[PDB]
RNA sequence: GCGCCGGAGCCUCGGUUGGCCUCGGAUAGCCGGUCCCCCGCCGGGGUCCGGUGCGGAGAGCCCUUCGUCCCGGGAAACGGGGCGGCCGGAAAGGGGGCCGCCCUCUCGCCCGUCACGCACCGCACGUUCGUGGGGAACCUGGCGCUAAACCAUUCGUAGACGAC
RNA sequence: UGGUAAGCAGAACUGGCGCUGCGGGAUGAACCGAACGCCGGGUUAAGGCGCCCGAUGCCGACGCUCAUCAGACCCCAGAAAA
RNA sequence: GCGGUGCGCCGCGACCGGCUCCGGGACGGCUGGGAAGGCCCGGCGGGGAAGGUGGCCCGGGGGCCCCGGGUGUUACAGCCCA
């Protein structure tokens, strides 16, 4: 009963609110993979959009300042953080259901993890529009480990394809042993058939 | 007079009420655009005393019925003469459009000087509405859909109905 | 608006053989193999005709500025095929005034030495874009031959050793000396 | 209103949090970035400042007004005793940082480099490293440290090796060794762990580390003189001798 | 056996934004997601199961823990599948985001 | 790329509206985003429609841009687009997506009781072809 | 008197009421099969063939559970069940999949027989994850561990005092 | 009406605030809606309905617009000539 | 038994009435005594053009199959009027 989301493909604040509301309601989301995350306008505006938040610091003492988090989980962390009441107990009590990770890591890697459509770049924008990956602006702006998520993002690539490839072979399988044992079958199917479950 | 939902067309008729000097005046025939009777009787007056020496008080509405398409099925081109207030001076325009009916065209207009212009529907005046011949048609966007055998397909497919899982496990199709 | 269609033919000839999986082309002939990338763009490349005799590039429900990506894949493309056919050749002839512009070419084309420009002690390092290579040719005194395939990567390499000699706090209008792109023409002549 | 006359800004900011370093040995924050063509060496030594002299030296640079000229030049005599290598840890590359994935000490580790483990040494029954010991001279044992530089070979990165100094060899009062990570910089990760424990429980003189005529990074903490004021601390203006209640301070 | 309720979620109070009616619940039904899903569930009882530390009695068992507050689904919320329940005791603040149990047996069906 | 094209005369299927469920035929383009559909033969009034709501289907049948319902009618039956649809995969599992959605509780327990037993046949017999992969490299 | 593995019970904090064990990704494009051909140690590349309002569909899949007998028929015999080998796993390492027995039944699963179990007499927090987390001690069996920290004392690389 | 203007000074008419809560304008004496015994159900105003935050999670409709300073709701809280 | 009166606590149901918010059915009136459309066959007759069907030409795509120009009014499609 946890949402692990894919971040890869989706829009900062409409995931966000979506992730924000669903944790109200007692839910345990992962968002994952939100160095994928991509923000709607082109790259330069929204780097000047969060080089303007650093310049945001308490002048008289800058550790109390507000903490410019620049990794692309704390960048996304922070705009589900804006979307609650985090000043109250329940809204303390949301960001604790939420945890969120850059690439993705072992519980979730091997998880199949859903897609929000509503908060997704090809369905929201417009084609022509331009978008600045969240994975490309937390590294420009002072995110040091972009080059290390990417490899063991790779290292999991390559892992999770030979999974696929056996899965593909043991599917490959399944259909060969419905071919062959179609005559023994054949009552059981054309009971699932006449309810629509194969037709 | 607000531009409320789907426009239509009324033939509002009304005289100068009977007089000492005048006890049967010339009947007044208008075509008047509106969401119903009770403003297109309101919107007769407007446009008649602005052209005649008749308010509402020293006169009376004889006919205000609805006119109905006498070809609802048949797409066609019309053409209609505007004269709007911009926030600067009125201008005179023609503009063109294609709807199966001639008070959906009219409607059509309403929402496009509100888009282009922000014409807002009390500086619109609609002066004439004309079903016009398909050479007889200026303006390209209209001129384009002039093909026997038009044939474009549905590029981009957007998906709506985008929350109904909300948590769907698959990038959305979009080809079609 | 948007137009209902728009579109243009690129009269590919016998001796190319363009292939296109998706939206990115790849163009081979006598000379090499060119693949540009459109992803960018948004339109359809439909390949027609048996031997594929032509490119068609449609744009449906295009406003003015997605009517203009049709003619740029156009010429893209038709350069794109000057360039694996006949190639591209920027000759680019050094002007001085008093010293001798000393250019020889190091990484066999790949690196170009610039020597004595306004007298400057120091010597620029230019490396050529990945295909392109220069060549200080016979016949002219002050002569520089960059040939390649892509018409970008030697126009973007002429435009680097064009840069690379660029007058400093002084009057350009007076000291004209430099590298400048001379004749942009092909390898090999039609 | 503005700065009437404008000065530069007494002190830097670049080191603000002016405390005691909660470290009196001093860290190697950062040690240079390796590329696997060069051989395998230590990046860094350990030693201790024994004081400061002259030198007279011919300085051989064209140019200056000190050409084929002898100059007397201020020097520190820091004694650096051969350091003993008795462990190696292997430091994984991760997305929230750079994790430790396994240390590996030696069987025989210097009765001063156990000294290190204590805050009490005469009180204690001296128990440090007496199971981890028994782990090579066990036929089981030798097996799972086996399976280590296995796994530290494949999985670590970052290769640094536990060398502490020979307390012994020096004229100080303490005989608790300092014990200090020295990242190994050389080759492939498989030469760099089979290289240190050839190391292991081994000397590594100074010559092993560094060579003659080269530029280092000295890295320490400073001599401390307590609770200073401004006037000492950050070196501000005094203030006109007439000033009623301190003249060394900030107005 | 199995399940005999369908899971809902006490998504706060039937409220303005500076005002809270405390004495009628907001429930969010799992599957329903509009007005047209919504009017199954229109009369059927909601329980606010939770357990405390002292020992209640249970109807029809030795007594529990276990503690109940019974309502009543009373009518649809909103545009999206959302729905008003009333309970016989103001639901505790504690159950915001926690399982009430929306019931079959009103059954219309 | 594109194999499907607003045509005069594409049969298309309304995905949702008043005539969800229906192949209603493309008579004329009115508009950059609407169409005058018409489909006799399946109950869909001569009306203006958007294109947002029908789903352009993969049947094509000649009639002029202007023709009366009756014209229509005529190429809708000399080509038969009723059976034609109906043996088609989409109108299939259309018609299959009906099924499962009116499936009863006891109809619910049969289904459950032979998908239960259909996967127990294959799931013996895929471990069998599993078997007899391990079994060749030895 | 504490760390590992092997019943009876008292407190306490409560939330839950079956699982999904995973391609990468595209979007003006996809998904899944194949050898006449090709570079790669059986991977990629095509070519051809199917699917594509995703049906090798998350609009999905998997598990579906009153209990048992008696006797049948399909189904399984390459099966189920648990004791010692072999055979997996770093980004925050996991409960898997197999080839070998010492082995216990021919039962488990789908249709039909034949009878039965508080049928608690219309009624609510039922049914689970759950020998859940935490807290004390009690019966206990093997297998095991015999430490430091702080003060004090001292030093002065330190220091207002603690700290170091 | 005076004054370049002013959250300026001075009038006419009506309504407010003062004396007055409440819903909305994030927040404000006066704006907008509506004036108040204590309550249950219903329904509205003015405002709203991505999330904070009740409500668009409509398969809403047709257009306009790309900003390296977007724009975003009376009073009202930052702009002109060009 | 009936009538009054209550339950120790926790509950459930039934019908009746009040006020409510929705859903389903069915009937009728009016209009330009609706507008269009379906169905008989575009009944017989005449006409007009086009977003121009066949015919023919043009240009070239396919092993004879089909697209893109032109001509001009029904042919091997239809459309609006008298």
């Amino acid at each position: 009963q946890v949402l692990v989301l894919d971040g890869r493909g989706h829009l900062l604040g409409r995931l966000a609110a979506i992730v924000a509301k669903q944790v109200l309601l007692g839910r345990k989301v992962v968002v994952v993979r939100c160095e994928g995350i991509n923000i709607s306008g082109n790259f330069y505006r929204n780097k000047l959009k969060y080089l303007a938040f650093l310049r945001k610091r308490m002048n008289t003492n800058p550790s109390r300042g507000p903490y410019h988090f620049r990794a692309p989980s704390r960048i996304f962390w922070r705009t589900v953080r804006g979307m609650l009441p985090h000043k109250t107990k329940r809204g303390q009590a949301a960001l604790d259901r939420l945890k969120v990770f850059d690439g993705i890591p072992p519980p979730y890697d091997k998880k199949k993890r859903m897609v929000v459509p509503a908060a997704l770049k090809v369905v929201r924008l417009k084609p022509t529009r331009k978008f600045a990956y969240l994975g490309r602006l937390a590294h420009e702006v002072g995110w040091k480990y972009q080059a290390v998520t990417a490899t063991l993002e790779e290292k999991r690539k390559e892992k999770a394809k030979i999974h696929y490839r056996k899965k593909k072979q043991i599917m490959r399988l399944r259909k060969q042993a419905e071919k062959n044992v179609e005559k023994k079958i054949s009552k059981f199917t054309e009971v699932l058939k006449t309810h629509g479950l194969l037709v | 007079t607000k531009a409320s939902g789907t426009l239509r067309e009324y033939k509002v008729v009304g005289r100068c009420l009977p007089t000492s000097k005048s006890p049967a005046p010339p009947l007044y025939r208008m075509r008047i655009f509106a969401p119903n009777h009770v403003v297109a009787k309101s919107r007769f007056w407007y446009f008649v005393l602005e052209l005649k020496k008749m308010k509402k008080s020293s006169g009376e509405i004889v006919y205000c019925g609805q006119v109905f398409e006498k070809s609802p099925l048949r797409v066609k081109n019309f053409g209609i003469w505007l004269r709007y207030d911009s926030r600067s001076g009125t201008h005179n325009m023609y503009h063109e459009y294609r709807d199966l009916i001639m008070a959906s065209a009219v409607t059509q207009c309403y929402r496009d000087m509100g888009a282009r212009h922000r014409a807002r529907a009390h500086s619109i005046q609609v002066m004439k509405v004309e079903e016009m011949a398909a050479a007889r048609c200026p303006r390209p966007a209209v001129k384009q859909f002039h093909d026997s055998r038009i044939r474009f397909p549905l590029p981009h497919r957007v998906l709506r109905r985008q929350h109904k899982p909300r948590f769907t496990a698959k990038r959305p199709n979009t080809f079609f | 608006m948007k137009t209902i269609l728009s579109n243009q033919t690129v009269d590919i000839p016998e001796n190319v053989d363009i292939s296109l999986k998706g939206r990115t082309v790849i163009v081979k002939g006598p000379r090499g193999t060119l693949r540009r990338d459109f992803n960018h763009i948004n339109v359809e490349l439909s390949l027609l005709g048996k031997k594929k005799k032509r490119l068609r590039v449609d744009k449906w429900w295009g406003n003015r500025k997605e009517l203009a990506t049709v003619r740029t894949i156009c010429s893209h493309v038709q350069n794109m095929i000057k360039g694996v056919t006949l190639g591209f050749r920027y000759k680019m002839r050094s002007v001085y005034a008093h010293f001798p512009i000393n250019v020889v070419i190091q990484e066999n084309g790949s690196l170009v030495e610039i020597r004595n420009f306004l007298g400057e002690k120091y010597i620029r390092r230019v490396r050529m874009r990945p295909g392109v290579a220069c060549s200080v040719s016979q016949a002219q005194k002050d002569e520089l031959v960059l040939e390649g395939n892509d018409i970008e990567l030697v126009s973007n390499s002429a435009a680097l050793i064009q840069q690379a000699t660029t007058v400093k706090n002084k009057d350009i209008r007076k000291f004209l000396d430099g590298i400048y792109v001379s004749e942009k023409g092909t390898v090999q002549q039609a | 209103s503005h700065r009437k006359f404008s000065a530069p800004r007494h002190g830097s900011l670049g080191f603000l949090p002016r405390k005691r370093s909660s470290r009196h040995r001093g860290k190697v924050k950062s040690f240079p970035k390796d590329d696997p063509s060069k051989p395998v060496h230590l990046t860094a030594f350990l030693g201790y400042k024994a004081g400061m002299t002259h030198i007279v030296r011919e300085v051989d640079r064209p140019g200056s007004k000190v050409n084929k000229k002898e100059v007397v030049e201020a020097v520190t005599i820091v004694e650096t005793p051969p350091m003993v290598v008795v462990g190696i840890v292997g430091y994984v590359e991760t997305p929230r940082g750079l994790r430790t994935f396994k240390t590996v000490f030696a069987e025989h580790i210097s009765d001063e480099c156990k000294r290190r483990f204590y805050k009490n040494w005469h009180k204690s029954k001296k128990k440090a490293f007496t199971k981890y010991c028994k782990k090579w001279q066990d036929d089981a044992g030798k097996r799972q440290l086996d399976k280590d530089f296995s796994s530290m070979k494949k999985y670590c990165q970052v290769i640094r090796v536990l060398a502490h100094t020979q307390m012994r060899l020096l004229p100080l009062r303490q005989k608790k060794a300092h014990l200090m990570e020295i990242q190994v910089n050389g080759g492939t990760v498989a030469e760099k762990l089979d290289w240190a424990r050839e190391r292991l429980e081994q000397q590594v003189p100074v010559s092993q580390v560094f060579g003659q005529d080269e530029m280092i990074d000295v890295i320490g903490v400073t001599k401390g003189k307590g609770y200073k004021g401004v006037t000492s601390r950050w070196h501000t203006k005094k203030l006109p001798r007439k000033t009623h209640r301190g003249l060394r301070k900030v107005a | 056996s199995g399940r005999l309720w369908c899971k809902a979620i006490f998504a706060g109070y039937k409220r303005g934004l500076r005002n809270q009616r405390e004495h009628t619940a907001l429930l969010k039904i799992e599957g329903v997601y509009a007005r047209d899903e919504t009017e199954f569930y229109l009369g059927k009882r909601c329980a606010y199961v939770y357990k405390a530390k002292n020992n209640t009695v249970t109807p029809g068992g030795k007594p529990n823990k276990t503690r109940v507050i019974w309502g009543k689904v009373t009518r649809a919320h909103g545009n999206s599948g959302m729905v008003r329940a009333k309970f016989r005791s103001n639901l505790p603040a504690k159950a915001i985001g926690h399982r009430i149990r929306v019931m079959l047996y009103p059954s219309r069906i | 790329v594109f194999r499907r094209f607003v045509e005069v005369g594409r049969v298309a299927y309304v995905s949702f509206g008043p005539h969800a469920g229906k192949l209603v035929a493309i008579v004329d383009v009115i508009d950059q985003n609407r169409a005058l559909v018409d489909g006799p033969c399946t109950r869909v009034r001569r009306q203006a429609m958007p294109f947002k709501c029908m789903q352009l289907t993969d049947f094509i049948l000649k009639f002029p841009h202007s023709a009366r319902q009756k014209y229509v009618r005529k190429a809708w039956e000399k080509a038969d687009i009723n059976t034609k649809w109906a043996a088609t995969r989409w109108a299939k599992k259309i018609e299959a997506r009906e099924r499962k959605a009116k499936m009863t509780d006891f109809d619910r327990y049969k289904v459950m009781k032979a998908k239960k037993m259909r996967n127990r046949i294959i799931k013996n017999e895929v471990k069998k072809l599993q078997r007899a992969a391990l079994l060749k490299a030895s």
